[PDB]
């Protein structure tokens, strides 16, 4: 198995290829769908759905969430979703390697208590075309 | 402990006996070591902590709801919450600085306040949550 | 305890000793410090509190499970249920005047109601809530 | 990391600059989105998902929680529920800053129980242009 | 801040001005809403959402629940509902005061178990102009 | 208050005003809803919703639970599922009094377990005009 | 304990004594205070209760948990299932009438049955709840 | 009452009048709907929704789970889901009889953990008419 | 019974004919569905509700999850998603036997926290024809 | 106890010692009460019961958890699994009769099997679900 | 105990005692009865079972969580951790066979590991769930 | 323990003993077994483990959250303290190599931190979290 510390998100800082993980952040999930195109006929091997598979849309999308630690790199996610761009993020998978995909920035929300931590989400969407260097 | 413990005791000690208040109410009495002598009767003490591990990818942090009691010979225990009341307000909202690492915050939590020993001491405990970061 | 609790024994024991029943029922038996003598054995007794910080941004409150016991040494215990039903209407809805801080309201919780030492003494617990303001 | 009790709501009082929080506040979050507008073409990259970005309409929504306590600023946010207004609200990060948005007020709930506090939810939604001050 | 205890809602008994709480009340929430009625151009300040406030229809709903008590309060919120009116309900909050407003009597419904009391919920819904006579 | 075992539901035996309770009945709820038919103009009152009242559908459900029990009138149940009929069902509500309208009988679900009872819940819904006969 | 029950046990010793059976099972053996003499061996008491404060806003109850033990010194306790088989019918669905207030329903709840010191004695707790009403 | 043990689903193993119990089966629920066509004319009754009966469709639904136990009649289930049959299942209700009505096997899903046993859930749906035989 | 680990799904290594078992697979479920397509006419039977069966397209999906191991199967289901392919899978039941069927590959989703394992769920849905080798 | 475990316990007895099987492991040393002499070293003992008041609004039921154990004095104790495996196999699925209303199930539950004193005897406890019926 | 375990403890007591490490680590020292002798001091111990009935309509099965101590008078105790990494081993993922029904898988659970009496012995419990059926 | 946790000890001891500080602080005095002598005093133990088993299909792992206590006979216990900052940074993010198996991660939990024995000595608990691979 692989731990899952190894397992980051990551930010571009200048924007060309400069790769700093984010923050306190106490969860990920590179999480992947596709739109499933249905293609059955009248005829299907006795009634099963039959499915066409690259013909449909497939995306990412990335949920992080941790403590407000104030870095140069939580300071550059609110300057995407202010200012409207799609950088390169980078998901590492401990052992699969880097995604290195274009994600827009969709949700941020940073939360707080009387009594705890300051925290926030950070929920994205893919933008573009990923990347699987191993 | 985690790291910042040492230290987090130590600074906790030293807000405490230079608050002006219970430097009137019980002395020199703050201490987690009792010194030898004839045990004076309405000191407090500051030992017994426990950790949460609050950490992330980036660092490590901790939670510890630290125990700081009040004890008092005295015949009703009206003194031991009046030294309390010295105790807390000097602990809450605290910006103290530690020696390794920061705190961001020290609230307050439970304060079991009951009758010990024989029905003749009065102990009134108080458990503070200190988040830190080291 | 919090700031508050110092006066909020001192104001829920005031409340006792002029209610009206039960100066009939215990008589001048209501202490937090027993005083010596022969342990007259229908007394009450109010020490054991504890704190539960309902606080926020702006200020600190707390919510004060404080327990007040009912003792007799008599045959049966209607005479703790009479004198304790003399307890708990001169405190729910209690209007109190606090020495430092507000409550805004005394409520009412579990009463337990066994028999303690040797089958001889029979103690009715009784737990109020009192949600205070410092 | 920051604290959480520093991270903060606030009103208008006279509606021209002048700020001050609104209560018990028990729990905060600023909450952002953004609506994710999708432009697919016949050939994209292999079957990915493609996102533009900055011609989708984003926004920002405050959730604050807490106890409720008159203050000058509590009934403040009553006047703008009844008279719609929108004022100029103001979310402070700890280390980030002031956002200073022009929100709407769109749900106000006091609720209370027989045994416990007075408290408020109060839910909001962007109205004009954020800003950031860092 | 306020006791949940004062926080009520009350009836109209003749129609005219008489004004009583209901039951056993374990709970109430007047719980306020706003349309959010969206007016964004296709310039508007770098693309965040713009809002309007005055022109969103706005509303209010009471949704009350406790145990069943048969008073002359109770059986008068089954007469609303049978013949349906829209009497002036009342939900006076701690420090604030008296809403004085026409709401519809939506849901009710009482319920009852083998082993438990008799209880009932209580929705409502807004009628018509609120007020606050502060 | 009233005892929850008193409010009971029951049926039609023979068809013409014969009335038995069912069974096994662990759980009871009558429970009204109106359909708050809006009636909003161009101006009202600055902006709040106005709302007419008897003009609404109106009408009650009743959701009953228990343990199954064959009685002479759980299998009462059957019939006017499988036969579809709409007898004058009845709610007594301990101290309001006796509903007396025609349900229909819309779920009806037996349900058991290897280590448990046999269970029944059964949910109705409305069917004609209700009464109160106080 | 509340207001009412000084007056539940009261009520409930009163229905006891008066069934007609456990008066040729238990005898006259029924006391929370325990005469002096040789100790008869089948008695029955009725003692520790515990309250859990079932209120309103208008006005106050409670929920008794009160528990009703019953003691046999024979060789089995076929004995002692027989006397509470006894105390059990006499108690649920009870129509008591008070002396301070009112109750609306005596259930049953959990009943221990376990052999208690040196294996001799033989004690079957039966807890009942009685919602009642101040 | 009656057992739960005894409340059955069970299989056409020779699809002719043959039946046995599927398998490790820890819950059943037949399960009942009817889908109460609404016919409310412009005057009914002072308001309220007036039902039909017999008009509206009426259904049932089985829902079986339990432990994958490999018999005659557990692969006799995949060959309906694959091969698209309704044969003639049967829940027999433990006083009340056998249902003996056409359902279909609409969810079928076997799982399985690295802990647990192997499992099944078992959805199915009305087809035809349903019986009694009482 | 069977076991629960005996209970596999398996991937096509090579693509022809070659199968392996994925990887840390906490949970397995393949689930079957079908659409339950409505033939009722004005007559049917008393009311009821009947189906056709076999017309109805059937479907599965299976739905894996576990702790994330690099193995030469775990990185094979990555390239399925990235080029979209639809593969012969494998899942066996117990005693059943291999199903056979070609599934698309719906959705990865990697996830990893700062304290635990990194973990991946994987849900699948049908694409073709299933089997049965018994 | 409820009324029903006076016949309970009769009924538990009595279909112990009448099973053929430990009349030839155990012998007659079933009992409650354990007769004088010099203990035999092998016996069961039905005594440690407890109810859970499953009840309804018409009439009343129970769920008796009473714990039948096995001792042993042996060296090991396949002794006492032996004859526990002819304790349960002579209770689950019971077809009792009882003398006082009805049981409707006789299921096992949680069947602890450990040393008890001195490491000498071995004592096996069975809790028995006993859903009955007054 | 249900009617596997008699036999479930007699294979997994002849597992042990056959599997080849173990033999050279412990030895003989496998039993349940400890010999009279000198006591060895590094031993395994089979006795302590819980059994939690996982059953069914059709037939029972049974869940044990059967305890194998390891005991050790060893200084350290790496000792008793190679034994039980030879008890492990041998057990999980079993293949055994019964005298009385089957068993379907035998996993593995928590294991405490702490010293005993006197901080001299050092015992390491090992929990192991066996899912088995009657 | 499983098959890693001989192994898992004998790597957390000798990352002891080689790290720097605390080579300073305790000295040689890091031991599971206690060499016998004088007994030096301010030593630290590792034994007291306990397993949770994190397994799946393929294979087998573990959660080991082993405990490593602090012992000190000084007056006050920031020498502990001291000395568990000095345990933890040796372990938290480990990158040990085991002799049977792989661990993935070395994370930090708990650390209770009281007096023990008659007030004297000063112990500090300290749980490690290790997910490891067998």
């Amino acid at each position: 198995a692989q731990n899952g510390k190894d397992l980051l998100i990551k930010l571009d800082l200048t924007g060309s290829g400069q790769f700093e993980t984010i923050a306190g952040l106490r969860a990920t999930r590179i999480s992947f769908n596709a739109e499933t195109v249905d293609v059955t006929s009248l005829e299907s091997q006795g009634g099963w759905r039959e499915l066409l598979g690259g013909a449909g849309v497939r995306s990412a999308s990335i949920s992080g969430a941790g403590v407000f630690k104030d870095a140069d790199t939580d300071e550059r996610a609110r300057q995407i979703f202010f200012d409207g761009e799609v950088p390169e993020f980078q998901v590492i998978i401990p052992d699969f390697g880097i995604v290195q995909g274009p994600f827009m920035i969709t949700s941020i929300d940073y939360a707080g208590s009387h009594n705890g931590e300051a925290s926030y989400e950070l929920a994205m969407a893919s933008a573009g075309a990923l990347s699987f260097t191993a | 402990s985690y790291a910042v413990a040492g230290a987090l005791q130590a600074a906790v000690y030293q807000q405490l006996r230079a608050d002006a208040v219970l430097a009137a109410l019980v002395g020199t009495a703050v201490y987690d070591a009792v010194p030898p002598g004839p045990l004076a009767g309405t000191y407090v003490s500051l030992g017994p902590e426990d950790v949460a591990d609050a950490s992330d990818k980036t660092g490590a942090g901790a939670v510890h709801d630290f125990v700081i009691s009040v004890i008092t010979d005295a015949a009703g225990f009206a003194t031991a919450k009046a030294a309390a009341a010295a105790v807390s307000d000097a602990l809450v909202g605290a910006d103290l600085v530690l020696s390794r690492g920061r705190l961001v915050g020290l609230w307050f939590l439970r304060a079991k306040a009951r009758r010990v020993e024989k029905a003749d001491m009065r102990r009134i405990d108080l458990v503070f949550r200190a988040r830190v970061e080291g």
